[PDB]
């Protein structure tokens, strides 16, 4: 959450993607946000913060 | 060979996003997806970038054909695009978008095209 | 399929289509030679209410249900030949019709298409039969027939139909299809799960919900553009739009500790009124979208529970069921009441048929044997403001088991000190 | 589910065309003392609480 | 069936609780002192008296009193946090 007022527009679009998308569907974002998309939006990413391969 | 960072810089080596950006920066895939409807938002047809502190005019961003916008959040912080499914007749997805988007350039043009042999 | 012998002289249907449920009344006047009524199949597993009056009384004749299926009306005293009687009948379905241009756009009127039969269906000889159709402001008929005698004629924001002097005993082979104009989200929950904790040491009752709601309206043609919605918010003159932005449930009288959580966190855009509770989703629901959330609050026991008169260990509880948004239609809703520990149950009743009933147990905080008594029971197809009712449970709760909670904690502490006593005074030296 | 299904666990929701094998790529010990505290509060002391509240209040 | 219960519901009187809800945070801190005194003196006498019978006697009695005040302490101390 990013604070004279609130800015909560970073959890709208993970819960959109949890409610309104079919359950086997791949998301392709840059590797900084890999853990949050898998944890909070619950889909199957292509990269994450491990930088293994 | 395919990608080189000598091309995203302007003349005499400055990185910027303005109306004098590069020719291969304006045609990239992460430029078109960020500044899509950003000049049509503000009044008069001009906009401030608020971070880079540069000014954008609605002729500087071309339209994309192969993707389409599905959800865009409140303060324009996360934007979600979707791959458009392939064309059911073999046509390239740039040509159908150019056919729909530009109903001008009518002509007769009776000339035989230059094709290869049907094998 | 057994019929009987009767005869009616009037028949006045008037379908009202003004909410997310289609509500009609008929006024019949049946004369001489217990009374049956007939339903088209497919509109029998959507019926959600049934009733019968006398034309001037304030009573309610009893009635129930059970390929044309039937329903039964009784009579309070008797029936006599060469005698007429007039009655009305109300009914509430669970159908709305489908949006006829499927992909509307953003800010347009939406139209609905609904189809039924034109002539009456009842198994008896009809003398005169009218048909009226009140509700929306713009009606039209879809695929009209060629015969002039059964078209409809409009006046005063309603339709009218022909008086139609002779109708045979049993014939329903003629249809219609109306397109009307509607402006509302017209949402429905898919299932609900409400549960009621009924603590007794401290007084309070507390309620929890779990709404899984969706929207049945017309989808968007081209995507979802944000700035066009900003242009709608900038210049506002109407509430005629078909997506939902706020919604408000009505609460009991003095409610204390509200919260509006979610499945991903805790949404913080919600403020109370004297009796209402206005909530807002994270994103506006546009007609094929879903939203799953959770509301809860708390009250006082001293107006939901009455101790019996000639005793001190018999209690009677009466719980409201289904207090929610003002216009919504619930498909299946299941209730669950958690009585306090070590109670026994005598009888349970409700004014609405209750498909199943079950009694189990469930453990909770500082609960060290056998759990709370949970009793759960289910419903199906019931609407907001027409099926509210109460539910009555009678139970007993002795003074013996009222004092067993601190003795259970105290017996675990007492059996925890003796282990330190035995462990502390015991020889473990290896030298002499 | 069980502790036997966690030591050798192949998840196919990360690095998608070639999923990662977790049991030889992470350090157990932060998870298993937490499942131990959950198993002790739920069965012995008598009070059931959620796994999210055990995970938030694990450092203080 | 419904009418006997429904006329038996309006024929009754309301519910009077045993201890009002705004009083219990006084009994909480008024219990937490006494149980710490009694239970502390219970575990204090486990030292070397070198007399087994009177040590088991005093320890058992003060453990009983400390237990029966710790129970009421945690029941009243749980209703004033918001978990009933
Ligand atoms: C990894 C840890 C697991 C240990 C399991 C056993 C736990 C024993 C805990 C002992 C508690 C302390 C009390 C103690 O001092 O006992 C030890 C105790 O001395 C010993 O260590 C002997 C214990 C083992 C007994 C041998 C049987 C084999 C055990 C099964 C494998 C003996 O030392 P002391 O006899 O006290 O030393 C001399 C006496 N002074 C007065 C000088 C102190
Ligand atoms: C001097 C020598 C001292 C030796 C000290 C040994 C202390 C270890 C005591 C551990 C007690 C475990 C008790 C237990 O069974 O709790 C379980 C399982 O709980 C766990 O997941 C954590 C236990 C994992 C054990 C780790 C291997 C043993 C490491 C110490 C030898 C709860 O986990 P659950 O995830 O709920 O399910 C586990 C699988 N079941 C079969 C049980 C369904
Ligand atoms: C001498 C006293 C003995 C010990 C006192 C016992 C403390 C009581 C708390 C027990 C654990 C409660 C954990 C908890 O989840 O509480 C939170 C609400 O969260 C809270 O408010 C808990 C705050 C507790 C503060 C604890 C202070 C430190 C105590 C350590 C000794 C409520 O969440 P829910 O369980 O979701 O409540 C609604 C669900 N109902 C079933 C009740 C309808
Ligand atoms: C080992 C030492 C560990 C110490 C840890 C210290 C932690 C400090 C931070 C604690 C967090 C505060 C918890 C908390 O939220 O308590 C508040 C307000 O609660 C109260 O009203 C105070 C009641 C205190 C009762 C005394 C209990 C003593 C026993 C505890 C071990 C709850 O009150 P409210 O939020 O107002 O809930 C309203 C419920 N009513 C029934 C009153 C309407
Ligand atoms: C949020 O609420 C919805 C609405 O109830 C929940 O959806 C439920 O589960 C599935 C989707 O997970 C819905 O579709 C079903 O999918 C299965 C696939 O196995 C298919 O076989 C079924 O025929 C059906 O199409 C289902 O309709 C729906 N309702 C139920 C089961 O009653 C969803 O689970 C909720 N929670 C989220 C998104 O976290």
């Amino acid at each position: 959450v990013l604070p004279l007022a609130l800015i909560d527009d970073f959890r709208e679009a993970y819960y959109w993607l949890r409610m309104n998308s079919d359950e086997d569907s791949k998301v392709a974002a840059w590797w900084d946000y890999g853990y949050q998309i898998g944890g909070m939006a619950d889909r199957t990413t292509l990269v994450d913060n491990n930088t293994w391969n | 060979e395919e990608i080189k960072e000598r091309d995203f810089y302007t003349a005499e080596g400055e990185y910027r996003v303005d109306a004098r950006a590069s020719e291969t920066m304006r045609n990239s895939l992460l430029y078109k997806m960020s500044y899509k409807d950003f000049p049509q938002l503000f009044n008069g047809g001009q906009a401030t970038d608020r971070v880079r502190q540069q000014m954008i005019t609605p002729l500087d961003v071309p339209p994309l054909d192969y993707f389409d916008e599905v959800f865009t959040s409140e303060n324009w912080m996360v934007r979600i695009y979707q791959l458009k499914k392939d064309d059911a007749q073999g046509r390239t997805l740039r040509d159908v978008g150019e056919l729909t988007r530009s109903s001008t350039k009518t002509r007769r043009s009776i000339k035989r095209p230059e094709l290869g042999l049907r094998v | 399929e057994p019929p009987a012998t009767w005869e009616n002289v009037d028949y006045k249907r008037t379908i009202d289509v003004s909410n997310a449920y289609i509500s009609e009344t008929i006024e019949i006047t049946i004369k001489n030679i217990e009374y049956f009524t007939a339903f088209e199949s497919g509109i029998f597993s959507k019926v959600s209410f049934f009733s019968a009056y006398f034309t001037n009384e304030a009573t309610f004749l009893n009635s129930q249900l059970l390929e044309i299926r039937y329903g039964i009306i009784q009579f309070p005293n008797a029936i006599s030949p060469q005698e007429e009687v007039s009655l009305v009948i109300k009914s509430f379905y669970n159908t709305v019709g489908i949006p006829y241009p499927e992909h509307v756009g953003m800010s347009e009127e939406q139209h609905l298409l609904w189809e039924t039969n034109r002539l009456p269906l009842s198994a008896y000889d009809t003398k005169k039969a009218s048909f009226t159709l009140i509700g929306s402001s713009s009606f039209e008929e879809y695929h009209p027939p060629n015969d002039e005698s059964l078209l409809g004629k409009a006046n005063g924001n309603s339709f009218e139909f022909g008086p139609w002097e002779d109708i045979p005993r049993f014939s329903s082979n003629e249809t219609l299809a109306i397109v009307y104009s509607h402006n509302a989200p017209l949402n429905q929950v898919v299932n609900l799960r409400r549960d009621i904790w009924l603590s007794h040491w401290a007084s309070t009752i507390q309620f929890e919900e779990y709404y899984e709601l969706t929207n049945k309206a017309a989808k968007l043609s081209k995507g979802f553009s944000r700035l066009e919605l900003m242009k709608q918010i900038q210049t506002q003159n109407m509430r005629q739009t078909h997506f939902v932005t706020v919604l408000d449930m009505l609460l009991p009288e003095g409610a204390t500790d509200h919260y509006f959580t979610d499945l991903v966190g805790l949404v913080s855009t919600s403020h109370a009124e004297r009796d209402h509770f206005f909530i807002r989703p994270r994103f506006p629901i546009f007609g094929g979208w879903n939203y799953n959330f959770t509301v809860g609050w708390t009250n006082k026991l001293s107006d939901f529970l009455h101790v019996s008169s000639g005793s001190d260990e018999k209690f009677v509880a009466s719980i409201p069921i289904l207090n929610g948004p003002p216009d919504t239609v619930y498909d299946n809703v299941e209730l669950s009441v958690f009585l306090p520990e070590g109670a026994e149950i005598f009888d349970i009743d409700s004014p609405v048929p209750f498909t199943n009933v079950s009694i189990e147990t469930q453990k909770s905080y500082f609960d060290l044997n056998k759990g709370h008594v949970k009793l759960t029971f289910s419903y199906r197809n019931l609407i907001s403001q027409v099926a509210n009712g109460q539910v009555l449970i009678k139970y007993d709760y002795p003074k013996s088991s009222f004092f067993k909670k601190p003795l259970s904690i105290a017996c675990y502490i007492f059996t925890a000190l003796m282990g330190v006593f035995v462990l502390k005074t015991l020889n473990m030296n290896v030298t002499n | 589910n069980s502790f036997y299904k966690f030591l050798n666990w192949f998840d196919d929701r990360t690095w998608y065309p070639l999923g990662r094998v977790t049991g030889g790529t992470l350090y157990p010990g932060l998870m298993t003392t937490s499942a131990f505290i959950w198993h002790a509060l739920r069965n012995w002391l008598g009070l059931p609480i959620d796994i999210r509240n055990v995970c938030v209040l694990f450092a203080p | 069936t419904y009418e006997q219960l429904y006329k038996e519901f309006h024929s009754s009187k309301s519910f009077q609780p045993f201890i009002h809800l705004d009083t219990q945070p006084k009994f909480a801190i008024c219990g937490l002192i006494v149980t710490l005194a009694v239970l502390s003196s219970a575990l204090f006498a486990v030292g070397s008296k070198s007399s087994y019978i009177k040590k088991l006697f005093f320890y058992t009695i003060l453990s009983v009193i400390g237990s029966l005040f710790a129970g009421l302490t945690t029941v009243f101390a749980s209703n004033s946090f918001g978990v009933y």
